[PDB]
């Protein structure tokens, strides 16, 4: 997207979201990142929304095909599952590449750095969902390491109700439950996160209260399923 | 188990 | 898809539908058509479902962008609407190309020939939705001509309850109402189609009755909106 | 005004 203005890429990413054209949205936001400037809060969210939609569709398709393949056990189901899997891995590698070149290293404020490290954990987690064997082990450790660094920063630099801090804890708890085979760690993290946020709600405006309690309900929803 | 939906700005 | 077996392309098209991967589904079915053999009833439906989903997403996006553009009247909204429009036209041209090379000319049974001519009318209709000016006139006449040939065959060769005959009449009525500025022709066609189908329902099994009455309700739904 | 949905086999 080298010939398009940064501001035009951002404007077109917003239009693509409205049109539910998420592959386009991700390509526009990749082009915007590759302009080399840091991203604002709104721009980071556009980048994340675009890729979460793209990879979310791929993950849903991979799960459908993997279920059919498991029930079957010609080569067609495996071949097509592998094709979708390779595409999914390519998108994850693209996002991880943007984070490594050079979003994370230039992110000095806690809000941006935690945001990008949470993304890094998420996309390694999506790689882990389809990985098999010892490659899975190193991918899992990469997700854990990214989430842990984000957690350490968020606990030092953000209030317990901050929505990015809450969403990070939610997703790290899912990592523990679904990827790392650590359901007790998942439950403990979700419970502690919820309780510390509850005790801080009194400091918030009406609008911030709505933002934080929406994510707290997601933590509670997981706790209800897990206990 | 649900992660952040994260699919709408 | 020249190196993949016809039967594998069909199997993968069915998997792609289950995975809601409609671009893949359309590419697999295009590859199957290009093997050069005629398509069975089930295969024709897979081809149609694949492309209807692809072009349906493009049409929905084009309408969102066209609405934003109309409300606005920089270049970004127009440029992006044009990009989506060109992609949509490319998919329509691809489908029309498959019909012309060589699905229609080899279709001798009424069921296949009517099916393909209805597709031809539909994809010219989607081209007409985005066309402007005198190009619109010839595109509109191409849609009308395809639908009319399909109608003539269907009335000679199929019972009035046949689901393809009913769906053809439904879509031709939409063409009259939405494209050709002929609402009275649309209403007359929908009413006559519905009434002639109703009088033939007594000949049908329980399963065929369900198939036909589902499309009859769509005709009635349009009549309710139009009168 | 609705045409045949046509999006599920
Ligand atoms: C992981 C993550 C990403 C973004 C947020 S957010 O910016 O505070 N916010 C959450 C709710 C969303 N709906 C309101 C649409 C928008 C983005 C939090 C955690
Ligand atoms: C234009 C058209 C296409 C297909 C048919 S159909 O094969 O009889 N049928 C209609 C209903 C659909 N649902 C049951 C999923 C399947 C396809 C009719 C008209
Ligand atoms: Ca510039
Ligand atoms: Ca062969």
């Amino acid at each position: 997207m080298g010939s398009m203005e940064r501001a035009s890429l951002i404007q077109k990413a917003k239009l693509a979201e409205q049109a539910e054209r998420y592959e386009d949205m991700a390509a526009f936001m990749k082009g915007a990142v590759e302009k080399g400037e840091e991203l604002s809060c709104e721009e980071r969210n556009l980048l994340s929304v675009a890729y979460k939609n793209v990879v979310g569709g791929q993950r849903a398709a991979w799960r459908v095909l993997s279920s059919i393949e498991q029930k079957s056990n010609g080569p067609e189901v495996r071949e097509y599952r592998e094709k979708v899997e390779t595409e999914l891995q390519g998108v994850c590698d693209t996002v991880l590449g943007l984070l490594d070149s050079h979003l994370i290293k230039e992110a000095g404020d806690a809000e941006s750095r935690v945001f990008y490290l949470k993304m890094k954990g998420d996309y390694y987690r999506y790689l882990a969902e389809v990985a098999t064997g010892d490659d899975k082990k190193r991918i899992i450790d990469s997700a854990r390491s990214a989430y842990q660094e984000a957690m350490d920063i968020s606990k030092k630099e953000m209030p317990p109700t901050n929505p990015i801090r809450l969403g990070l804890a939610l997703n790290f708890s899912v990592f523990h439950y679904e990827i790392a085979n650590s359901p007790e760690e998942a439950i403990s993290l979700a419970k502690t996160t919820f309780d510390e946020a509850m005790a801080d709600l009194h400091t918030l405006s009406e609008d911030s209260y709505k933002d934080s309690t929406l994510i707290m309900q997601l933590l509670r929803d997981n706790l209800t399923l897990w206990t | 188990a649900g992660s952040i939906p994260g699919r709408r700005s």
